[PDB]
RNA sequence: GGUACGGCGGCCAUAGCGGGGGGGCCACACCCGGUCUCAUUUCGAACCCGGAAGUUAAGCCCCCCAGCGAUCCCGGUUGUACUGCCCUCCGAGAGGGGGCGGGAAGCCGGGGACGCCGCCGGCCA
RNA sequence: CUCAGGCGGGUCAGGAAUCCGCCGUAGAGUGCAAGGGCAAAAGCCGGCCUGACUGGACCCGUAACAGAGGCGGGUCCAGCCCCGAAAGGGUGGCCUAGCGAACCCCUGUGCCUCCCCGGUGGGGGCCAGGGAUGACAGAAAAGCUACCCUGGGGAUAACAGAGUCGUCUCGGGCGAGAGCCCAUAUCGACCCCGAGGCUUGCUACCUCGCUGUCGGCUCUUCCCAUCCUGGCCCUGCAGCAGGGGCCAAGGGUGGGGGUGUUCACCCAUUAAAGGGGAACGUGAGCUGGGUUUAGACCGUCGUGAGACAGGUCGGAUGCUAUCUACCGGGGGUGUUGGCCGCCUGAGGGGAAGGUGCCCCUAGUACGAGAGGAACAGGGUGCCGCGGCCUCUGGUCUACCGG
RNA sequence: CACAGGUCCCAGCUAGCCCGAAAGGGUUUGUACUGGGGCCGACGCCUGCCCAGUGCCGGUAUGUGAAGCCCGGGUACAACCGGGUGAAGCACCGGUAAACGGCGGGGGUAACUAUAACCCUCUUAAGGUAGCGAAAUUCCUUGUCGGUUAAAUGCCGACCUGCAUGAAUGGCGUAACGAGGUCCCCGCUGUCCCCGGCCGGGGCCCGGCGAAACCUCUGCCUGGCGCGCAUGCCAGGGACC
RNA sequence: CCGACACAGGUGCCCCUGGGUGAGAAGCCUAAGGCGUGUCGGGGGAAACCCGGCCGAGGGAACUCGGCAAACUGGCCCCG
RNA sequence: CAGUUCGCUCCCGUGACCCCGGGCUAGGGGUGAAAGGCCAAUCGAGGCCGGAGAUAGCUGGUUCCCGCCGAAUCAUCCCGCAGGAUGGCCUCCCCGGAGGUAGGCGGUGGGGUAGAGCACUGAUUGGAGGUGCAGGGGGCGAAAGCCCCCGGCCUCCUGUCAAACUCCGAACCCACCGCCGCCGUAGAUGGGGGGAGUAGGGUGGCGGUGUAAGCCGUCCACCGAGAGGGGAACAACCCAGACCGGGGUUAAGGCCCCAAAGUGCCGGCUAAGUGUUACUCCAAAGGGUGUCCCGGGCCUUAGACAGGUCGAGGUCCGGGGCCCCGAAAAUGGACGGGGCUCAAGC
RNA sequence: AGGGAAACCGACAUGCCCGCAGCCGGGCUUAUGCCCGGUGAGGGGCGGGGUGCGAAAGCGCCCGGAGUCACGGCCGCGAG
RNA sequence: AUAGGAGGGUGCGGCCCGAAAGGAAUGAGCCUCCCCGAAGGAAACCGCGGCGACGCGGGAGUACGAGGGGAGGGGACCGG
């Protein structure tokens, strides 16, 4: 039977937090700040539930292009199509 | 009762989550220590398989019933530890097949079986130095009722093979 | 510059749990009393207001351990289990094998580990 | 503020009423399925409130890459607000389900508009919310066809073919046990490994611009897992007979009753009255009893037309042999010139033979007895084959007679 | 299928039934011993219960019920809204089964063992009466018993357990009748054991007239490959025309 | 004449039928009338086989789904 | 003879009988003793002409040559499933001007599969210890109660598991950055426009399902849409990707004859015509003092076994290679054939 | 001269930045060619403007002049 | 009239035809000799290695080699 995806279709691991990871991240993650052309890998937080991608997009590497309200405008491609997503700084990390 | 040949191989994924599989059959074997498990026994006869086989519960109550009747005739309840080392856990399902054919062919529930692994051991008897032929015996007996390959080993009580020298002399 | 002094943090167990010894210049506490501020779905037990008669008994601070938990290094199991590419290699089949490239988990033995580190201030000098 | 559960202690009070202390990483709870997240909370108990709001942007998903009406979600700007000391939080439910185009209609709210102008009643238009299409990207909708018709499909069933052997038939390994003892004279549990394609099934690979079905008759041929006939081994084989097994396919394996039957059952004989393959051999060989059209009756089901892998009566079988095939009959060439005659036999075909009974051995061997063989030697029947018309019978459209 | 016979329904004439667009018309130069419309189907004995369901007929107090008309609102007039009157038809009541069709189930049953037969009671209208029954109806089925045969999935008689018989879509019986289906007996016979002779017409040869169906080209086999059953392909065998 | 035909069908069997046997307008033979044009001829132990016909010892349905086909009886008088 | 006939046999033959001439009933109509029968060889709605060249997603056909590039049968939607639209993949033309990334090395991130394991959730044999636990049943006692067991629940040991388990966890895959390599100013990545075809795929490896065949996806290698050289023929297997005329060397593989190339060389094995099979085709469990070997043993050269006397090696065990039995089918026959035994087998 | 359902309102003849071809100047290069610096039509991007929704912000469409006619060809729809 | 394949493809050999359009007496097939030759490429014999099949160094990159040229003899075929 074909199912459709939805935004947490088979995500039993992939969103899934270590054992002893359970509660708040620490606060940096949280706080980073970000500039435009800087490259961040897209790390979720599954606790953070605000600001949040699509976790098709869990693990890739996007470029910071400008930044709304406390969201990061990240551009990734998917394929041959340009992708703009709003990102918590929370779900971001920095290359190196 | 079908023939054994259709689940003695393994190629099929593992079937034995309980609490999803409806209708799962209840075990037909319930022993599997025999003899004086406390008993103080020189040697140790285990009896491997050579290839990674699944043994259905006919099978192993089969072999059990006929060692365990060997060993109490020519042993001794207080000279001998029958011990079969494998519960039966895989699921064996059939086809339920006026009246379809292949049409939602999921198969349900017919029997047990229990999977090993290559050069495992299956069951182990423990006995003193007199009562190894009869041992190897049993074991030769049991092997008999398998649907593969297996060999039969000699063990002392740290573990290590002496078969060959315990058979020599 | 000292200090078995405190406040705000970073990594978030190699830092935890459980034990042993040591301390009261200042500082942190226990604690004396509830008119005023505040509160009990009763209780000044907590929270809050007012202080020093006593105490270092313990929170706290200094030092130590390897019982549990965690986790880093080395040696054995072991280049074992498993696996990417090629194959006119074997096997009745299941499946295996050769060449080049990767490589565990668990267990055993010997060490490590009873946390590092940043900004500021108090007291003394 | 901290849960579930547990431990020790308490008047009624016990397993469970209501309490007190300790342990307790969540083993509780969330409005609801599952997954994930939540412990000075997102859980529990309280205070206030309505941001479950108005005017709009950009972006992700349904729908990766890679197009989308509708729908859901995320990040923001402004307005008016809620909570809080403040930071900060609020565009419903901790995140993922609980729902839906065009046309038409109802409601709110302000504006535009109705054919030469102006007023009134009424109509039309823009924006927002609502009434549903579950076949859920949105026709309003019951059946028979056996009187059927058309276009196609081997993209798709029934018979047959092909693959497989679950099932079917037939073997093997081990040996618990039964056999006075004795596992293997015979049977052989519980288990396990195989062979054939002779039952049924599964698949849908060839065949739907057509390959005619079951059964019977006629005829040909092949396999052995052998029923009898030939020769042997073990025996819980005294003889006569039995049980198990081996070599062996030259020959035989017949006649009848009911039934369309194959099959199965039964009768009298027999040495036996074996199982199968050949397009479930054989309809350009036959028959047409069964099956499967068109007529009709009964039972049951349906309001009905009708239906029934339920009975029952009737219901057509086309052929001038093109090639090859086998059966017999002829004309040539070649075989180092032609012709007449008699031979040889490389090869192919055969069953040219098969099988009962009777007399003696012999009422002997064997055996307590009953009962009862064999080697050898003679006779003859039946089935099959190849010939003949002296005898017997048919015919004798020559012939003679009534 | 029809048929004579049985029985039911409509109709007193400008009727009942029917053709048609209408005009007019058929039954009708007719008149209930008649015209029209269904079902069964000579003849003999008979045809039981049920009106809840569907249909038909009569009543219709009462509810609903279209247009038209009336009243009030609205419109300088209408469109429009509310109410009153309200036929037929439905709701409602009754008759009607030789109208369509139905005629189960348990609680039970006891006395002898089965049997249960009379017999009492509830779900909805009633619970299959007289007859017939393994039947053109019976699944199990080749039911069981008896006769017929040496042998009987047949036929005849009986039993009742009627999957799923039944009274006018009639039940049962029936003399005579039948190119209807079905079983048995005497006789007869080449149907058969088991086939053999003979007659005439074809077949065959010779002289004439003289086509058509059909036709990719061609045309030997065994085991294989292949779209899985090949004269043509592969390896072999054989073969003068 | 119709059926495409010098078609074994249909139309038209629409009107009539000497002698013998015989109940008979039956079957058979024959007179009148007609024909040899229901139109290709010839050959032959010259077969097998097919279609029409006759017979067949002993048995008498053993055949077959089923006595299909053929055979048995057969007219008249008397009894019954 | 005949688009319904002929022969024998059979039925009615004074009646509801058979036939003839003149008339009437005409197509959703007539007529019908009811068979959907008959109505001019036509009847479940006649014939003729017209609408009409009706329509169909279904079947068939579509005509000259060479040259260049060259697919697809997979995603969403449709009363959609033999049919269409939007995309993906092909081709042709044009604008733009400085980059791009199929492969690789190192780095920064993501992952929870194979394997493994019990630290959670659910399963799992036995033993030991602790708990009166609504267990439960007995001894014990008028009754309240104790003493026994068995069971339930915890810790440990022992022996086992998981597609809907995970304290751990690869190979490997993906995103981005630097570089090597390659492509690109003879114009790539990219953008615009015109024209399509494709919506049945098959073989092969992997995954779920099924007794198996098979079905359903995935990998893009080969056929489809592909020549040549081989596997005996063979779609798919091996070499190999091909303009035309010549010369040479090699690939797959092959060398006893068919048939080009060795009756080639050394060491060993097989006695079964086993085999003469890379894969498309290939028989097992179980057994063999059959042979050739390896490794462990106990006795062990006048002493070990076979039968207290001889007087040289025995007696076991676990393995490896080849072979043997287990092994029955239908037209006569299949290592491709002949045939092959220090080989022409392995 | 576009925006809007309608009433209706009603825009850059270049303010600025990158920049290919071409042009100019310089260096290497036998030459071609390469490199560097300016100007750069066409191209891209800002800024500003008209109208529709709004309280405004902000967005959609549009604005710094290329269209029109003809011959021939491919394709889509309807007619057989 | 002893021979097997969808009737054809590659190469040549018999028998036959062969004026014109094709070459050719301004020389055809043919015979002899000389030169250069791409990729490729031997052997006689000498020494050595290997149990052996055989190989290594020299001979030698030699003879030969697709093709590209020249000279001599003969005198009518070659292509088709």
């Amino acid at each position: 039977v074909q199912k459709a995806h939805s935004f947490r279709r088979k995500t039993r691991k992939k969103l899934s937090k270590h054992p002893r990871r359970r509660g708040l991240p620490p606060l940096t993650r949280f706080l980073q700040e970000f500039e435009v052309g800087q490259r961040v890998h897209i790390v979720i937080e599954p606790s953070y539930h605000k600001g949040m991608p699509d976790p098709r997009f869990h693990g890739r590497t996007g470029t910071v292009v400008g930044k709304r309200g406390e969201a990061y405008i990240v551009e990734i491609k998917d394929g041959s199509k340009v992708k703009t997503l709003f990102i918590h700084p929370v779900h971001l990390r920095p290359q190196k | 009762l079908r023939p054994a040949k259709i689940d003695r191989y393994v190629d099929k994924p593992a079937y034995t989550r309980r609490e999803y599989i409806r209708g799962a059959p209840g075990p037909k074997i319930t022993i599997f220590d025999m003899g004086n498990p406390a008993g103080d026994f020189e040697f140790e006869v285990s009896l491997h398989t050579a290839e990674p086989v699944q043994i259905r519960q006919n099978a192993l109550e089969a072999a059990r019933q006929q060692v365990n009747r060997y060993l109490q005739k020519n042993v001794g309840r207080s000279n001998y530890h029958f011990k079969i080392r494998v519960y039966p856990f895989q699921v064996l399902r059939e086809n339920p097949m006026y009246g379809n054919g292949m049409r939602r062919p999921f198969g349900k529930p017919i029997g047990l079986a229990a999977r090993l692994k290559k050069d495992q051991k299956i069951l182990s008897i423990r006995v003193n130095r007199q009562h190894l032929k009869f041992a190897i015996e049993g074991a030769r007996r049991a092997a008999m009722k398998f649907p593969c390959k297996c060999y039969y080993r000699i063990y002392d009580k740290e573990g290590n093979d002496v078969t060959t020298k315990i058979l020599s002399q």
